């Protein structure tokens, strides 16, 4: 393989991995009593609802645990649990839940591709085959001269109508969601019952339209605005290496960036409830001191100075800004 | 603690900050525990209510032993936020034609039928406009039927409507985007209040009359609101077009004026009285 | 006050125009203002003057040099320019005309 | 001090809300 | 006497009971240059979607 | 799971389709679709049917109620629309035959 | 966005390219045989310039 | 503390003027 | 102290690089 496929010191290799199992097997949530409970998603013929079923056999694991010497996370069989139950180690640490926004979404801005066309085109035709029509069997208009041809209509009838019909047909869409009413969602205990906002919820969210995804898949951009609208949880901790948990790469730690892992919340109804999300970001710390350990932040959180909070915010308009100029 | 924050024409924020021993942070904490899962707060004070809904709570334990939540909540502003103004409300987003929502008319008019249409819209409503669709008689009897709304805007006589002339317009703006320089230019404020049953009187009832007599007799029966329902209004409290003042002295008193915009559309005269 | 903004083209006012606050519009109405009408040897002179009245004066005034017997001031409005367009039509095309 | 800088912080957090959705 | 609106309203309870209202009377920016920030992006924002369409 | 995407008109599939990720595209194919051909008077009416199979099939049924014994349902599709007009085609200018 | 010129050197062969041929058409080699009569086959060059715009 | 924060805060109000006007 | 806010002042800075570029 090194003497077939040459690659020189340095070289960057590029790979995608699926550490979400969300799709085939994975858990969402679980109890330190009775264990995680394993599932999966499916997204049902509206392209906005996710089905969760939920497996009723006994738990199988991945070959790799088995083998001497292994250590990390496949999503199949996450086992990690950050316990805030008595005898902790963690330092300090945040737990947030945001409830979703939005239950309906409205795309658009520009008709979809050829929409515009077909009907500048029937213009066309329409005043062009007229006169057309006119000038070889019924009519001619009598000037001074003699008899004059009536002209060609499609290019001056195309020309005023353009701002009535350009982006009218097709230049808009709304989409629906069963948030209101009732869902399942991947959050430990809404994993089997159904749940809705309520009759009271923020109605409308636009669709930011600046690539023009929706005349692509209105459904995939939509997706994107739903999955940046979702009901989710996050936890960041702050935590010392190697007790209980060794963090390094799969075969040397028990987890790394993007494992599911779960935790338990101190002050919390139901004390041995684990709630499970992948780890987002890692930070290391050391001083002449020693370490200062990690910063894990487990599933999706905002940067918690509100100025990263306007950087991130300016990142997205500069790339929206770049496309608006092509 | 707690903290809340009015602004006008913009979403306030409020804020508790709560023990996890306490049965309502327990009852916060427990989605399970909710079928119908949004918090709503309402904090009333002196005829004031700042009503809004939780955005998110963070459950804190900080490196000093201290365990606490926080809970905040946007206030009911923020729907006009999640409400676009459509160019036509009455055809699927499939058509739209006129390309422009465009209306002419007394500001308060102007806006609260811009919201009244979008409304109709979102409650999904089959109701024949009227030619006059804010005012009251055209809502009863079974005409309207307004009983399980979430939104309401509250109806007033529009020959009394002196608020300037104005155009409102969008394609696709969110009401709050519609509505900003509409109100900054004319001087007015939105407000919004919940109904809320058993507390508060009818949010349409008023008493004008030689007697004072109810103006529409048996008004909650034939225009019922649901508890929560949220009643938009405009006010104008600023009279700059009629009469009020921008000034004073503590020894002589304020000085009252008018303000007229002059034929250039920029200028505006004051006039004292 | 003196200064009122004027009133753009189609904006709804109290009463709610034509179209009851858009609530009447329909893709039929709509698609009559910009689609070119079904037409047949049977009714195109008929059609023809509907296309004319779309136009604006600027494209209309381009006839006025060469109609004959015109009226006084007739091409300073739209309907009476298209009514003075189909005052020179002739109920033969222009190649029998010029054989005979 | 870094407690007050803290504080401070998440003051400036929930008045942005004012200006955002998420 | 300068006459002018009041734009914001603000009460804070704690622990130690009221500390009373923060009343700004006319439109003034915010006092935090951050918040002044997430104004002009609020803007941008309204703007773009604008521009999309 | 039961929901997909649609495939947008164009996009590569694994295989490449025709252009192989577009590696195979070249300026030449490209202006073939966009440009109107080189033509001459032996090859115009060769060129004409290229041009009528660009047409969005809501233009070309304008010519519908014009072209005698149209096959039944042929302008369901735009071949078969474009055949009906060849079909209507005489091979002689329209003033020889008004002069005749 | 093309270079100045670009996109209407384009749009400008395109509208030449249908009316030129329909004119050559009509003039010369054939006619479009309707239910009455004849028909002169109509202007292509807009409607060609139209549905190749995207393009 | 807090005080010296209210003073950090009125320079940056200052010279965000470079960069902003109404 | 001036030091403490110069201090997480440049935290900032270098996790602002995450989000833009030259």
């Amino acid at each position: 393989i090194a003497s077939l496929i040459p690659l020189r010191h340095g070289c960057l290799v590029w790979d995608i991995v699926d550490n979400s199992g969300w799709g085939s097997e994975t858990a969402f949530g679980g109890s330190l009593l009775t264990g995680l409970v394993r599932a999966v998603m499916n997204i049902a013929s509206d392209g906005m609802t996710e089905g969760i079923d939920i497996y009723t056999g006994l738990p199988t694991y991945p070959g790799e645990y088995y083998t001497p010497g292994f250590l990390g996370t496949y999503p199949k069989a996450p086992h990690v649990v950050f316990m805030e139950s008595p005898y902790t180690g963690i330092e300090s640490s945040k737990f947030t839940y945001t409830e979703a926004t939005d239950t309906s979404f409205v795309l658009g801005g520009q008709s979809m591709p050829g929409v515009n066309e077909v009907i500048s085109a029937g213009i066309n035709m329409g005043g062009d085959f007229l006169t057309s029509l006119i000038n070889s069997q019924l009519a001619t208009l009598g000037a001074f001269g003699g008899a004059i041809d009536l002209p060609p209509l499609g290019g001056i009838m195309d020309a005023v109508a353009r701002p009535l019909y350009e982006n009218v047909v097709l230049a808009f869409m709304e989409i629906p969601t069963l948030r209101a009413a009732g869902l399942s969602l991947p959050i430990a205990g809404l994993e089997d019952i159904v749940t809705g906002l309520g009759d009271f919820h923020y109605n409308e969210g636009w669709v930011d339209g600046a690539d023009k995804a929706f005349t692509i898949s209105a459904i995939m951009a939509a997706r994107a605005k739903q999955w940046a609208t979702r009901a989710k949880h996050s936890h960041e901790i702050q935590v010392s290496d190697a007790a209980p948990y060794i963090i390094g790469e799969r075969g040397h730690g028990h987890f790394w960036l993007g494992d599911r892992v779960g935790t338990t919340v101190l002050g919390y109804p139901d004390p041995y409830t684990i709630f499970v999300e992948r780890v987002t970001k890692l930070t290391y710390e050391w001083t002449s001191d020693g370490p200062k350990g990690w910063t894990i932040t487990i599933g999706y959180k905002e940067p918690e100075d509100p100025i990263l909070k306007a950087f991130e915010l300016i990142q997205y308009i500069n790339s929206n800004l770049g496309q608006l100029g092509i | 603690s707690h903290k809340f924050e009015f602004i006008e024409n913009e979403t306030g924020t409020a804020s508790i900050t709560i023990s996890l021993d306490h049965y309502l942070a327990k009852w916060i904490a427990s989605h399970k525990g909710r079928a119908r899962r949004n918090v709503h707060v309402s904090f009333d004070k002196q005829g004031a209510r700042w009503t809004g809904r939780m955005d998110h709570y963070d459950i804190v334990r900080t490196k000093e032993g201290d365990v606490y939540m926080e809970v905040v909540f946007k206030h009911d502003y923020e729907e006009l936020k999640h409400i676009y103004v459509w160019a036509n409300p009455f055809l699927r987003p499939e058509f739209q034609f006129p390309k422009l929502w465009v209306m002419f008319g007394p500001a308060k008019w102007a806006l609260l039928l811009t919201l009244f249409v979008n409304i109709l819209r979102l409650e999904t409503s089959l109701w024949t406009l009227p030619d006059n669709p804010l005012d009251i008689s055209e809502w009863f009897p079974f005409s309207l039927n307004p009983g399980n709304w979430r939104n309401i805007v509250k109806p007033f006589p529009f020959l009394a409507d002196n608020s300037p002339l104005t155009i409102v317009f969008s394609r696709f703006k969110s009401f709050h985007d519609t509505a900003k320089n509409v109100l900054a230019d004319s001087q007015l404020t939105i407000v919004c209040r919940r109904y809320f049953h058993g507390e508060d009187p009818h949010p349409f009832a008023e008493l004008s009359g030689e007697l004072g007599l109810p103006l529409i007799e048996g008004i909650a029966s034939l225009i019922p609101l649901r508890h929560g329902c949220l009643v938009w209004d405009i006010v104008d409290n600023s009279g700059w077009g009629s009469e009020t003042a921008f000034g004073g002295s503590l020894l002589t008193g304020l000085v009252r004026a008018v303000m007229n915009i002059a034929s250039d559309g920029m200028t505006e005269g004051i006039d004292i009285y | 006050d003196q200064w009122v903004p004027d009133v753009p083209d189609g904006a709804f006012v109290i009463g709610g125009g034509d179209y009851r606050y858009g609530q009447d519009m329909t893709e039929d109405i709509a698609r009559s203002l910009f689609q070119v009408p079904d037409f047949n040897p049977a009714n195109a002179l008929l059609v023809l003057p509907q296309l004319l009245l779309r136009l604006p004066l600027e494209a209309l005034q381009k006839f006025k040099d060469f109609i004959p017997n015109v009226l006084e001031g007739a091409f300073n409005t739209v309907a009476g320019a298209v009514d003075a367009i189909m005052g020179a039509i002739r109920e033969t095309p222009r190649v029998l005309e010029q054989i005979l | 001090v870094d407690d007050a800088i803290a504080v401070k912080n998440n003051e400036v957090n929930k008045q942005a809300l004012t200006y955002t959705r998420r």
